[PDB]
C-alpha cells in the first residue's frame, strides 16, 4: 500500500542537522492532516511498504526561521515500516491510534 | 516531539 492521504503510515526514521544525529526511532502518524513536519510528509507521500530514502527538508517546508535552529536543512533517512487504512475513529480524531482498541474522545 | 510535534 501506498502513503497517501488518511492512511496511517509507520516510519523509522533519523533526523540529522548539519551532520550531527538529533533524534531518531520510530513513529506512526495520520498521512494528509498535518501532523508531521510538511516537507517530511511531502517527501512521504507515494513511497510504498518497504521503501527507504532520504529526504532533505529546507526550513521553509519545516520551522523557517525561528526553528525550535534557524534556518536549517532537516535530514532524513527514512523507512516506510507500514501502510495501512485509517480507522474511522482516527479519521475523526484527526490522529493516529495505537493498534489496541480503545474507545475515546478528546 | 519535532517530527511529529505534541
Ligand atoms: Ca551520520
Ligand atoms: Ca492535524
Ligand atoms: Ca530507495
Ligand atoms: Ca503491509
Ligand atoms: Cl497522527
Ligand atoms: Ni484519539
Amino acid at each position: 500500500m501506498k502513503v497517501g492521504q488518511d492512511k496511517v503510515v509507520t516510519i523509522r526514521y533519523t533526523l540529522q542537522v548539519e551532520g550531527e544525529v538529533l533524534d531518531q526511532g520510530e513513529l506512526s502518524y495520520l498521512h494528509g492532516h498535518r501532523n508531521l513536519i510538511p516537507g517530511l510528509e511531502e517527501a512521504l507521500e507515494g513511497r510504498e511498504e518497504g521503501e527507504a530514502f532520504q529526504a532533505h527538508v529546507p526550513a521553509e517546508k519545516a520551522y523557517g526561521a525561528t526553528g525550535h535552529p534557524p534556518h536549517a536543512t532537516l535530514d532524513f533517512q527514512v523507512e516506510v515500516v507500514k501502510v495501512r487504512e485509517a480507522t474511522p475513529e482516527e479519521l475523526l480524531h484527526g490522529h493516529a491510534h495505537p493498534s489496541g482498541h480503545h474507545h475515546h474522545h478528546h | 516531539g519535532i517530527v511529529k510535534p505534541w
